[PDB]
């Protein structure tokens, strides 16, 4: 039911996930439960579903 | 008046029979009294019919006091009868039910046994037939459903004596003939005490009924609704798995006739007072059981 | 008090007038003690039931610490009358009152109670202040004060206040009980859940008297159940409801008052706090049986 | 765990036994899974070549 | 393995019994806590929760 | 805009999103009643 927020680190971006009945896959980086990133606050995509937005590193 | 009637005490057969007459006189377009037969000792056997029209509408059968010592059941029957007349046109669920279905309430299924519990032996269970050192038959082992099988006694002296043959007891035969002649019963509820159980078939066999999932779901809901009132815990499941093996029982019979919503209530308590449940617990027992009975009726409609 | 309607919920003025009537009718048995004034200046009243002695071993009973739990104040009103009806008639209760004093606080939180009649029927806390008003008077006692099962947030229902005994409604009782110094039983009456609980709420650590209080609880519950079949469970607060730090009976027990119990009256959540007036007498009657059982084991 | 329902003229007694079975004096005993009332009630083991815990109800 | 929690919220307490999950931060102040009778009776229905499942039920402060 | 629950006192009844139940009876914010004589409404705003 409820939404769980995650923050992921990848070498080239930071991604925020809000998931319902799911969590980010290992391929989506070092992802850990964390408050929704301030810039993350639309499209649910996929055991459940996650919406996600990223910002790049340079 | 049924308004000045004391529902918080145990009554004699005459008082209950007089109550039936009062309630009919007060609600003649809702309730009628039917004599479906005479007991072994010649007492009239009465059913209250609750109806708002139609001809032989889908019906709910409720029997109480088949075992005479289970005094909380007859007392609950009296309360139920009054409740039906109090709630019709006030409660939307119960009005809906009665607007499409009839209810048949047999408050005292075993009138000789009941008279005997007041006159001689408070803890008498059986009918009073002598078909006489060892009087009577267990009216809930007399039905034509696994008759004679484990869970009934071939001994006249035992409390589960099945009798010489199925339907030997006029008290049972009367219900059988009535329900069969009617042909349109959709639910069939037998009310007993005690244990705090809600039971579905079978008692006579470990075989699962084809409607196990549904009846288990209905029992689960009715028990939740019952419990919601005063916090009384009930358990539910087939008779054979939840109390004991019992052959020739009413709801096994009713179910095999095709009456799908066939259930047996075991009311309060779990043994502290047992059959000698105090009068002060009549009303609370009837009130909470009503919620469970109503739940089943809603599922029926 | 014979013409008083016990099957109806009363305002605070009705209950306070009732207390004066009862004292007038029973001057040698009951006296009205004022133990403090509430945050909003309302008198805090305790009914003393006594047949004499000096500093006799005492039973404390408090109701309506949480204002929305109306069944409790109503039960306390019925209890008060019952005590005067049964003294010199019931041999067991007569024996209790010939050896012991009973202190009954019917409305432990009068400001909240006033609020539940006028503004918010479901108010729980005191009315002390803060936009966010009030302290949970049952998180304000000096017994694991501030520990888990209380909130440090003023806006939350279990706000423990700035410090233990910060609430005068709690300090008033603490002062009184400690000054007296000879209380044997301490009973707090709440609703709802149908529970009889013993310490502790603040710690999973068992009390030294677990076995006995468990036996006392078992009897009380069986006695209560016999009237209407009202099903109670029993056990320690923390294992049976939830963790609750700074609670009254954890405090009392730590003062050495062995027979410290909290009742959660009817129901189990159907009407919850909004228990209909029709259940006031039935509740009071069965709860009395449980309470008298604890009193009998106390004597 | 070996369990039985023993049907007597006036009551049904449940038996859960270890290293024993209900004696002939317990009536008409049928191998039977335990019902909830039997689990609620049959709490105390008693010597019985092994031991049984047992509880009864009248016919209800 | 089944783990249980009491989550203390401003207005209520919610029990959680969880498999392969734990209550989310949105559930309030959650303590590992043995299951109480009211929790055991009310928390019946498993629902998918985080990457596992929980059954939950609540009561107000009483 | 999150869900706000109320309890209103014939019967007892509310979970709302951006509104509150109107005087629907004597209503106060309260956790959602467990069941959501003398019946029971399960209602929902807006
Ligand atoms: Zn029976
Ligand atoms: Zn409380």
């Amino acid at each position: 039911t409820p939404d769980e927020s995650f923050l992921c680190y990848q070498p080239d971006q930071v991604c925020a996930f809000i998931c319902r009945g799911a969590a980010p896959l290992p391929s989506e980086g070092e992802c850990n439960p964390h408050p929704t990133a301030p810039w993350a606050r639309v499209e649910w995509v996929p055991t459940g579903q996650c919406r996600t937005t990223c910002i790049p590193y340079v | 008046s049924t308004n000045t009637f004391n529902y918080a005490t145990y009554h004699t057969l005459d008082e209950i029979y007089d109550f039936m007459d009062l309630l009919v006189a007060e609600h003649p377009q809702l309730v009628s009294k039917l004599q479906i037969g005479r007991s072994y000792e010649g007492r009239p056997i009465y059913v209250l019919k609750f109806s708002t029209g139609g001809s032989n509408r889908p019906a709910i059968w409720i029997d109480l006091g088949i075992h005479s010592r289970e005094w909380i059941t007859q007392a609950t029957g009296v309360w139920f009868a009054k409740k039906f007349t109090e709630d019709y046109g006030q409660d939307p669920s119960f009005t809906a039910i009665l607007d499409s279905m009839d209810i048949f309430l047999e408050i005292v299924t075993n009138p000789d046994g009941f008279a005997f519990t007041h006159s001689q032996n408070r803890l008498w269970r059986k009918t009073r037939s002598v078909t006489s050192l060892c009087v009577g038959v267990d009216a809930n082992r007399n039905w034509d459903a696994g008759f004679g099988k484990a869970g009934a006694s071939s001994s006249p002296c035992s409390e589960t004596y099945h009798g010489k043959y199925a339907n030997s007891e006029v008290e049972v035969k009367s219900i059988v003939d009535f329900v069969k002649d009617h042909g349109n019963f959709k639910a069939f509820l037998s009310i007993h005490s005690y244990s705090q159980l809600l039971l579905y078939p079978y008692g006579y066999t470990t075989q699962s009924i084809p409607d196990k999932t549904e009846l288990n779901q209905v029992a689960k809901s009715a028990v939740a609704a019952l419990k919601s009132l005063y916090g009384t815990s009930y358990k539910y499941g087939s008779i054979i798995t939840t109390i004991y093996q019992a052959s020739g029982g009413s709801i096994d019979w009713s179910y095999n006739q095709g009456i799908k919503y066939s259930f047996t209530f075991e009311l309060r308590d779990t043994g502290r007072y047992g059959f000698l449940l105090p009068a002060s617990q009549i009303i609370p027992t009837a009130q909470e059981t009503w919620l469970g009975v109503l739940t089943i009726m809603e599922h029926t409609v």
